[PDB]
């Protein structure tokens, strides 16, 4: 809501071997963006790499 | 002729002499719901037709998106004609004038194009899919129109190869699709003669990825073809529904021998597909040659190397061959331009059949009076000079004959529209390549030059000195109405005529296109969603304007409405304080402005039938039934007009010098609107008291239109005034799981989901859906975003319904840039339209 | 292999202007409807010549097949592609 | 003004001076009838002052 109204407002109106975190996108206030439904894949599909069991 | 063309299969000698015989001429569209294989077909036939055009083996070649935009979104979006030569299965080569067109739902105003210049039209069902959006909202166009249906259930290897069904539930899928597109034809029409049925050869089946397309007298004559002595057209009519083999006896039968016996169509059309398929696609290195062998097709060494993918088009396309089943639908089903002359001038012509000229135009006759109409402008690549479309209903247009062109206000008494003009040159329209003809017979479909500037949408050429009585063709009825509306302005003040210009040159594209310049000098564009405004703006900056033009945010078009009668009887008098007028108003009966708009009820109607529907249809007595005067700012807005003046009280006489201006002034006063100048709906005024002069130098002219117009505006604010939202009408595809998140996100945007129900024979869901029009941008990428790409909607505009607040209401104090509660969104959505149309900050109230 | 070229000729000149002659020297112009494998005609709207030179019109004619001697074909179809 | 130097195309809003370094919400709001205003008052100013001696 805060957040909402303010996006609406500002749109209107050393050698670093690790990056900086302050680069990090996603920080985002809609719900929808944030917790983003999985895709199941009918239950049969699963993602690359991750153990299957899990 | 003369021009240099890609080499076919025929030659274009025998097309042009085609043209000149009107009974083997085939004037088709396509179309269909959106991505449901309308386009391979063109280039699936442009191939047959064409031995050096093939489609690459790792990309498909639309060959009919030829536009840019097209071509990298991979969605149509404007109409492109093919004209090909196509054989028969009997060998007879028929001319096919085929439209393709866009499967969008937003770009159904080039679908309705396509349709008036059509005999049939053929729709395109994807098998995995079924009956989606479009499917009905198509049916219901094309039976409307006139024109005849015919069905090709598209992608039936999705059948096979995705779900793999076993093929007893395939048949049950695709039976269940004719069904439904059966059921639909019947809602939508009342005559039976429309019946869907592979028996009767209307529906075809086919996969254009893999070039098949059959009907069952196609594959019938492919087993007499092989098994010499059968007769192909007795035995398709086996080979469809609850008939099944017996092999014993060698006979069909409606009773199925013992048990575990299989449909004719099962036996020997699905499950010989079936086969083909496993074996390419399971053991091409095992067991294909074997079958390949025994249906008589030898591919070569080189030929067998080929990928899974084309070699089941390569192997398809030799057992299958050309595509003669849909050539022998289209004949069957589908009229010549001669027979189907006569329906066509019924509905789309003002002057009527029984017109002289109409008799003319429907013999369809090539030695009689030009008359040519066109419904599509295609722009060259240059954006400078169009390309007027149309098909020629009668007489023969020739390169270079000077031509009168009418515009669509071009009435007898009214010539001023009309415009001498000179046709430069003539191409038969193909996707790509344009064959230049020096003349063009009734029955055909040509591109003219020289006729494109004195017309914005669309025409009627005829000729010059002759062809008096000539009047013009109905301009075309959309199946939407455009209601997003954006606001367009260029960056540098000083380049705005050429802004101006490009506004004009899309206005003549899109046949659907809005483009009014506001009051307040505001340039506005009406679309039907973000696509089609998208690619609107597209066209705008980068084709036809070459100026940067700034955009304005999407808003939608409000209505305005009222919900009691008026508290006191308003009145209103002319500067002459001689004539009076009295009025009231109150809302109208449920449904009956949805029976006014869709020409259920005429006043070209006489007295009578339009007082007799009046009293059986909603409980008007005989004085009122037969007291309508006016239907609305047009001859069918949703407005009534109702004199309720006593005989005793008012001379009726001397009102009737007043009727025919009292009737202008609600038509203007119902056009503005008094709360944020936009349309007024659903509101029925009635007429109390009418005090007229009996002086008619007082009465009649700028005297009394005024006083009408500001009486129609009082009586309108007594009733509480209302905006009215359009909302729209969502399907979303998506899966089992991802149908809550559908949910979530509709919940979002003031949504109302109305129902959710799994498509049978497919894993995914269909939620419909009610969502305001102005709470919907973004909401498709919402959704594709929030479920990762797997749902998908297209929005279409429904109907009108009240904003939750009062417009009329200084109580509430709105912030600039906060949304608002549901509780006063009305008065924001009124004082921010009156701002933005440049009108003063509130209305005064007043009589 | 099977059906000739000829046959399939004349299927194409279905719905186009045809002149026939039978073996009792009787012309027959008219409308070609349609035609089978043999030459079975189903033909319409015949200006109709007779041996002596009589004409007449008879909207709707079927020719047995084994009874024609020539068939005139219109010059379009020359350009058929089964012509090639 | 306008009389004088008249503005079909609405072409005022593009030579107008304004401070930038304010909020936009702070600074001069370009809406046609202040631009006008403005532009008037400048030339009604400057019409005064003989352009020999001195220029605004
Ligand atoms: N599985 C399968 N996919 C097909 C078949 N035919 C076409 N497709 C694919 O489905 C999509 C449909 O694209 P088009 O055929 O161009 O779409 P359209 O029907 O013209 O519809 P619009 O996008 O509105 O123009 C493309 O990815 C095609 O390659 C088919 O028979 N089977």
């Amino acid at each position: 809501k805060s957040k909402e109204l303010h996006a609406i407002k500002e749109r209107y109106l050393k050698f670093v071997f690790e990056w900086d975190a302050s680069e990090d996108t996603s920080i985002d206030y809609n719900p929808l963006y944030k917790e983003r439904h999985q895709v199941q894949l009918l239950g049969r599909g699963f993602i690359a790499g991750i153990d299957l069991k899990q | 002729m003369e021009q240099t063309l890609p080499v076919t299969v025929y030659e274009m000698d025998f097309l042009a002499d085609l043209m000149d015989n009107s009974e083997l001429i085939r004037n088709v569209t396509l179309c269909g719901h959106l991505h449901h294989g309308k386009t391979c077909f063109v280039d699936c036939l442009i191939e047959q037709t064409h031995p050096e055009i093939r489609k690459r083996y790792d990309q498909d070649l639309c060959y009919t998106d030829i536009l840019f935009t097209e071509q990298e979104r991979g969605v149509g979006i404007k109409s492109t004609p093919v004209t090909v030569v196509l054989p028969d299965t009997k060998g007879k080569s028929y001319l096919f004038n085929i439209m393709d067109t866009p499967g969008h739902v937003n770009f159904s105003d080039e679908v309705t194009a396509g349709l008036r210049i059509s005999d049939g039209v053929v729709l395109f069902i994807d098998a995995a899919e079924g009956v989606m959006l479009n499917t009905e909202r198509l049916i219901k166009h094309a039976v409307q129109e006139r024109l005849a249906v015919t069905v090709c259930i598209n992608k039936i290897d999705r059948l096979i190869l995705e779900l793999k069904l076993p093929p007893t539930d395939a048949y049950y899928k695709l039976r269940h699709i004719v069904d439904e597109v059966n059921g639909l034809i019947s809602m939508y029409s009342t005559d039976e003669n429309l019946i869907l049925s592979p028996l009767l050869g209307n529906v075809c089946f086919s996969s254009s990825q893999y070039s098949i397309c059959f009907t069952l007298g196609s594959f019938a004559k492919i087993y007499a073809d092989t098994f010499g002595d059968i007769n192909y057209q007795e035995f398709a009519k086996r080979l469809w529904g609850d008939i099944y083999f017996n092999p014993k006896t060698r006979k069909f039968t409606k009773k199925a021998p013992t048990s575990s016996s299989q449909r004719s169509f099962v036996e020997f059309i699905l499950e010989p597909l079936y086969k083909i398929l496993a074996q390419v696609v399971g053991d091409v290195d095992t067991s294909l040659p074997r079958t390949l062998d025994e249906l008589g097709i030898h591919l070569t060494k080189e030929e067998l190397k080929l990928n899974i993918r084309p070699l089941l088009r390569l192997v398809c396309k030799k057992f299958f061959g050309e595509f003669t089943g849909f050539v022998d639908m289209c004949v069957q089903h589908i009229p010549s331009p001669k027979v189907g002359a006569k329906p066509k001038i019924e509905h789309t012509y003002t002057g009527g059949v029984d017109s002289d000229l109409g008799e003319a135009m429907s013999d369809c006759d090539p030695d009689g009076p030009l008359m040519c109409h066109t419904t599509k402008m295609y722009s060259t690549d240059d954006g400078v000079q169009f390309h007027a479309f149309g098909r020629v209903l009668s007489g023969t247009i020739h390169a270079g004959q000077p031509v009168k062109v009418l515009g669509e206000n071009y009435t007898l008494e009214d010539e001023e529209d009309s415009q001498i003009c000179t046709v430069g040159r003539l191409w038969i329209s193909v996707a790509r390549y344009h064959i230049e003809v020096n003349r063009v017979p009734a029955g055909n479909w040509v591109l003219i030059e020289g006729v494109d500037q004195p017309i914005v949408k669309t025409a009627t050429i005829t000729e010059p000195r002759g062809n008096e009585e000539a009047q013009i063709f109905r301009p075309l009825k959309f199946n939407t109405t455009s209601v997003i509306k954006i606001a367009v302005e260029p960056v540098n003040p000083s380049e705005l005529p050429k802004m101006l210009d490009g506004l004009r040159k899309v206005n003549k594209s899109y046949p659907s296109l809005t483009t009014k310049v506001e009051e307040s000098g505001e340039h506005v564009i009406l679309g039907t969603g973000e696509l089609y405004l998208d690619c609107v703006m597209h066209d705008l900056r980068k084709m036809y304007s070459e100026i940067d033009i700034k955009v304005a945010d999407p808003v939608v078009t409000f209505c305005e409405t009222v919900v009691e009668t008026s508290s006191l009887k308003c009145f209103a008098e002319t500067p002459n304080k001689k004539n009076k007028i009295t009025m009231i108003a109150e809302p109208l009966e449920k449904g009956l402005a949805e029976d006014i708009e869709n020409e259920v009820v005429q006043i070209t109607w006489n007295r009578k039938k339009l007082g007799e529907f009046f009293q059986t249809k909603y409980d008007w007595d005989l004085l009122a039934a037969r007291s309508i005067w006016a239907f609305g700012p047009d001859a069918t807005g949703p407005n009534i007009l109702v004199d309720d003046t006593l005989p005793s009280e008012v001379d009726k006489a001397l009102l009737g010098s007043v009727k025919d201006s009292i009737v202008q002034g609600f038509q203007w006063g119902t056009r503005e609107g008094p709360l944020c100048d936009e349309l007024i709906r659903n509101v029925k005024f009635k007429i109390l008291d009418a005090v007229v002069a009996q002086e008619p130098l007082h009465r009649g002219g700028g005297q009394i239109i005024p006083t009408a117009r500001r009486v129609v505006y009082s009586a309108f604010l007594m009733a509480t005034p209302r905006l009215m939202e359009p909302y729209y009408f969502v399907e979303v595809q998506a899966p089992a799981d991802c149908v809550s998140a559908v949910y979530t996100v509709l919940a979002r945007r003031r949504g109302h989901v109305t129902q959710d129900a799994p498509i049978p024979g497919s894993p995914l869901y269909t939620i419909k859906a009610f969502i305001p029009a102005i709470d919907s941008f973004g909401f498709e990428t919402d959704l594709r975003t929030h479920t990762q790409g797997q749902a998908f909607s297209l929005s279409v505009f429904h109907h009108w319904q009240i904003v939750p607040g009062d417009p009329l209401d200084k109580s509430i104090v709105i912030r600039p840039l906060e949304p608002q509660p549901a509780p006063h969104l009305a008065r924001e959505f009124m004082i921010k339209t009156r701002r933005r149309k440049g009108l003063s900050e509130d209305v005064s109230i007043s009589k | 292999m099977s059906i000739g070229v000829p046959i399939k000729v004349l299927h194409e000149a279905e719905g186009h202007i045809v002149t026939c002659e039978t073996n009792t020297g009787e012309v027959y112009r008219g409308k070609l409807i349609e035609a089978e494998d043999n030459m079975n005609c189903q033909m319409s709207n015949i200006t109709v010549t007779y041996r002596d030179g009589r004409v007449a019109q008879l909207e709707q004619v079927y020719i047995r097949g084994s009874k024609i001697r020539f068939l005139i074909l219109p010059d379009m179809l020359k350009n058929a592609p089964m012509l090639k | 003004y306008l009389t004088e130097h008249p503005d079909p195309n609405n072409e005022n809003i593009v030579g107008y001076n304004n401070k930038k370094c304010w909020p936009r919400d702070a600074r001069m709001r370009l809406m046609k009838h202040d631009v006008n205003l403005g532009r008037a008052v400048f030339w009604d100013i400057k019409n005064r002052l003989p352009r020999s001696v001195t220029t605004v």
